[PDB]
RNA sequence: CCGAGCCUGGUGAUAGCUGGUUGUCCAAGAUAGAAUCUUAGUUCAACUUUAAAUUUGCCCACAGAACCAAAUCCCCUUGUAAAUUUAACUGUUAGUCCAAAGAGGAACAGCUCUUUGGACACUAGGAAAAAACCUUGUAGAGAGAGUAAAAAAUUUAACACCCAUAGUAGGCCUAAAAGCAGCCACCAAUUAAGAAAGCGUUCAAGCUCAACACCAAAAAUCCCAAACAUAUA
RNA sequence: GUUAACCGUGCAAAGGUAGCAUAAUCACUUGUUCCUUAAAUAGGGACCUGUAUGAAUGGCUCCACGAGGGUUCAGCUG
RNA sequence: ACCUCGGAGCAGAACCCAACCUCCGAGCAGUACAUGCUAAGACUUCACCAGUCAAAGCGAACCUCAAUUGAUCCAAUAACUUGACCAACGGAACAAGUUACCCUAGGGAUAACAGCGCAAUCCUAUUCUAGAGUCCAUAUCAACAAUAGGGUUUACGACCUCGAUGUUGGAUCAGGACAUCCCGAUGGUGCAGCCGCUAUUAAAGGUUCGUUUGUUCAACGAUUAAAGUCCUACGUGAUCUGAGUUCAGACCGGAGUAAUCCAGGUCGGUUUCUAUCUACUUUAUUCCUCCCUGUACGAAAGGACAAGAGAAAUAAGG
RNA sequence: GUUAAUGUAGCUUAAAUUAUCAAAGCAAGGCACUGAAAAUGCCUAGAUGAGCCUCACAGCUCCAUUAACACCA
RNA sequence: GUUAAUGUAGCUUAAAUUAUCAAAGCAAGGCACUGAAAAUGCCUAGAUGAGCCUCACAGCUCCAUUAACACCA
């Protein structure tokens, strides 16, 4: 159906044993799905996040909103938020243990595509309304089409070969050349020095 | 964590360009070394602070000679940041027991082996 | 309130004691493990808490031999009855090579 | 001065608790943990000091270490000079922050908790002053010298102009929906103007567009060095 | 359960009776209402769910009385 | 709530590694009767203590399971051996409450007051155009969210102080901030005008008196041009008050067998200092009447601007 | 909020499983009828969701409730 | 733990063997029915396992229980 269906809040199987919050699930690049399937559209997430259910009901009542359902479709490239987040309730004293479970998120890393679109239209007419959804989201988004997306990275492609500052970042840092790799963080050789936590730098190479 | 780094081993294979910069030819290299010291062991770790008192480099700025054979070599793989090495290059020849009165190092690294005060 | 509790245990310090190339005397335990990880190959016993321990004056050396148990093991001939056709398990397996020999002849007298 | 008088005596009571601990001169010297009515303490270990004895210790390389990322272990050569054992020991066994991997918390704390690594309690220089960031350690004098780290850069939204007739108040649908409430269709007139893209219409009327044609900042005593775009790095 | 006299029911040694009352009386509370005030979280009299009142742990009134604790008309005075 | 021993994660690849961190278990059961005797070599829960294996030998056949547990001294016993939920699990042979009548030693290693850290909670403004607003997102309101800021609350943290840093309200005098309540200056308005709503700007000046409560607050009466939000150690106790809170007294109500106890109530309850030092100690407003005038305005009811005169009240100065 | 406990035929007490008896309700029988009293038969996820087994039965997930503390500052 | 004693028809007291009678339960009979009261018949490894004989009967193996001590240190 040519329609966002409603993904829901606390998905229907509760998880028992709650999960430490490991933020190794937002840094750097996404190895999860980076490239469209019969879609045209998206918003690229060009920064880390948590998407929780408020986000999505943002973007499933202003997407379905402003499409004609004729000519356009839509498809999440996100599951429903299955990392259980841990909120104790406030006025309490720490410790005691870990506390009760409250609210799901899921984890959007860099360079992940959210939602996938397509159909009878351009990415002029789409550009209205994604641009609407890219700015509330908790992360730096851009909506790109297949064609404005691989233009971004013939650019990062060639800023590898045009720039003639002699030393970049991957050559100091696989080597620790100054004893610089003190100071790096062991992710730094394998993303590249582009990242910085869950803050992805696109004017960097 | 931080621990100790490794160095994967395309760093230490040159180009035919850098023979253009640096004097050094991949056939015949160079006998001997020229290492000294240029930054302080202090904020750098144990193994960082007992190379230094194996290869001898402990006053800074003082020069040292080792063999470019690949075990020493593996010890300035770890210590490369805090020294300066040039190869050992000799004008002249080695020196012999009437020459080792008067030699001197002559930075850009010619151990000369008659060192006169006199002018050319 | 601290819902959980038990989890205190210590540690249990087991991995392998004698590495590769070394020389091991007799009854010197190699390795010590649980779960089987290390199976005993030329002269390595096996004890009661799967302990492999050194059967002669020797060094330690470890293979990737072809894993065919007993047949009176009732918990893997199952496992090995379901394979394919080409296929082979290749358990990794410790080894003593024997170093002193077990003897020599002396002359002893002009009898 | 009474929750049990006062004085003398046992009494120099006891105190895992505070305070004090007095010549000069040099030398080595930073704390993995384990128990414990124990976490304000102590015994053991670890670490450190001297003195002995004897031989290797470090740094390490091809080989090697499980199924269900950084790296470490073992380790000849190597560069080096300390290591182990023995004897007698005391002391530290209430730590901090930075980076990194994580954990708890709010993906808060100059927060708490562990591993790895520094620094800090040790001198000196820089970061305005500064414990922990950066440069440096083995010491004295000198009215000598070369250096190390080392001085924040930035200034951002102008916009088209001209021209709009008709099949037709498209059918359907609706009281009434005329380009624009809702449907399917979306041909075609003259050069070219969409069965109409925003308004505006109860419905209309118009107003335009598409086409001809033309060429980032807000808080409490009072901002806060002074200032300077142009003689050669 | 029909606000319930009433019913059936459990359990106890008995199941708080007379009164009295938002108390010098957990909380709701500055309960509600009349009176006093221009206006009253104070006071006075009543209403009672007091779920933590209550009868020599004494109850409830009342005559004098208090350097007792609260309110008050009249005066009066820096 | 926990205290001992076990497995997995945190801790991905020797070992180790915390936690009132996340999950699972255990205080056994069964097969044996050589579960006999001895004895090289080793590992080892970071010490010790216990723990683990085991070649060979002797004598004979021809253990499983993860954890499944407890020291010494003492008792029971001829002997071999057997004795704790000594679970506060390295265990004192046997000992609970209460203290605001308290005392001493200390501690900012360790709390309440304030500072500071932070900003979840809260507060302000943006960004987005849904939904309101008869039609109309942006006159005015505002959801889902995002981007930034401030440090008033309630919290959290425990870094300064326990060889004292005095607390709530009140007095008094106020210093300040602008996120402006009035007074001015304008843009907009669903601004006819009177009235108001919103944003820019402005911190010179002004910001009332009363009944009940300890009250800051709130409610209530009468006002006014308006009865501003806030910070300054919840401004200011070597300036004052102590009514609250919070010692020793006592009740009522509840809990406790009792001593005692309670953010539950209520009656009563010592506020010390003679200033060494720093600092310091003479520099115009707002409203009302009258006017225009009952005009501008509207259809009416209603009703001003700016121009002008006249009055007062306050502050400052005499 | 922390703990503690309870969940029932329509009502309730029960019962160490397998579930009673007494009200209610259902007619029947005695009555001039209604009541009582008998005589009958009924009425039970034992508040749960998976089931380790085999469970009101025992450890939960649990939902509604009932008591306790929520202090010295 | 050491001793001591008890083991019962569905309940209990009995009985020196061979086992009573009184409750319960079973119908019957009197009743308008239910109860009582009769009138009937039942209900017993006498807690055991071998049996020396022939055993609740007597010495055990015994299983469940009930009292006693478990001290002076
Ligand atoms: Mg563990
Ligand atoms: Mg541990
Ligand atoms: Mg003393
Ligand atoms: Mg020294
Ligand atoms: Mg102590
Ligand atoms: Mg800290
Ligand atoms: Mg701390
Ligand atoms: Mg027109
Ligand atoms: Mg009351
Ligand atoms: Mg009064
Ligand atoms: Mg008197
Ligand atoms: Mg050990
Ligand atoms: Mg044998
Ligand atoms: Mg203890
Ligand atoms: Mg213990
Ligand atoms: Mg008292
Ligand atoms: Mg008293
Ligand atoms: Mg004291
Ligand atoms: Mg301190
Ligand atoms: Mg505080
Ligand atoms: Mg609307
Ligand atoms: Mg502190
Ligand atoms: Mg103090
Ligand atoms: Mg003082
Ligand atoms: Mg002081
Ligand atoms: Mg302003
Ligand atoms: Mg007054
Ligand atoms: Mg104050
Ligand atoms: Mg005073
Ligand atoms: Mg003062
Ligand atoms: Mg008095
Ligand atoms: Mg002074």
């Amino acid at each position: 159906k040519p329609k966002l269906r409603f993904i829901e809040r606390a998905p229907l199987v509760p998880k028992v044993r709650r999960e430490p919050k490991n933020l190794s699930d937002i840094r750097g690049p996404s190895t999860e799905a980076t490239e469209f399937t019969e879609g045209n559209f998206a918003i690229l997430a060009l920064g880390g996040g948590y998407l929780h259910w408020g986000h999505f009901e943002m973007m499933r009542l202003t997407i379905n909103r402003s499409m004609d359902p004729k000519n356009m479709f839509a498809i999440w490239r996100v599951p429903a938020p299955f990392k259980p987040i841990t909120r104790k309730s406030v006025g309490h004293r720490m410790g005691g243990g870990k506390g009760a479970i409250d609210h799901y998120v899921t984890p959007v890393k860099a360079g992940r595509l959210v939602v996938e679109m397509g159909g009878r239209c351009e990415f002029e007419e789409v550009q209205g309304f994604l641009d609407q959804v890219a700015h509330k989201l908790p992360f730096a988004a851009k909506a790109v089409s297949r064609g404005t997306l691989e233009k971004m990275r013939k650019d990062q492609e060639e800023r590898e070969r045009n720039n003639q500052n002699p030393w970049t970042f991957e050559r100091i840092a696989t080597a620790n050349m100054l004893g610089i790799r003190k100071v790096l963080s062991p992710y730094d050789l394998t993303h590249k020095g582009k990242y910085w936590g869950k803050f992805y730098m696109p004017k960097r190479v | 964590k931080f621990t100790r780094s490794r160095i994967p081993e395309k760093v230490f294979q040159a180009s035919p360009e850098d023979h253009e910069k640096y004097g050094g030819d991949p056939q015949n290299p160079h006998k001997l070394h020229i290492v000294t010291r240029i930054k302080s062991t202090r904020r750098r770790p144990y193994w960082e602070k007992d190379i230094i008192k194996m290869l001898g480099l402990e006053k800074a700025h003082t020069p040292q000679v080792h063999k470019n054979i690949p075990s020493v070599n593996a010890k300035l793989k770890v210590v490369k940041h805090l020294i300066r090495i040039k190869p050992l290059k000799l004008p002249q020849g080695l020196p012999a027991e009437e020459n080792m009165s008067n030699t001197c190092l002559k930075s850009t690294g010619e151990l000369v082996v008659q060192w006169h005060l006199k002018p050319v | 309130s601290s819902k959980n509790l038990g989890g205190k245990s210590s540690g249990r310090r087991q991995g392998i004691k004698k590495m590769e190339g070394h020389y091991v005397h007799a009854g010197n335990i190699i390795a010590t493990q649980r779960h089987f990880r290390w199976h005993p190959g030329a002269h390595v016993g096996v004890g009661k808490n799967k302990c492999l321990y050194a059967l002669e004056e020797g060094i330690v050396r470890y293979t990737k031999e072809v894993y065919v148990p007993h047949p009176r093991n009732t918990e893997a001939v199952d496992l090995i009855t379901r394979l394919p056709k080409g296929a082979v398990l290749y358990k990794t397996f410790v080894h003593v090579v024997p170093a002193k020999p077990e003897g020599t002849f002396k002359l002893v007298a002009m009898l």
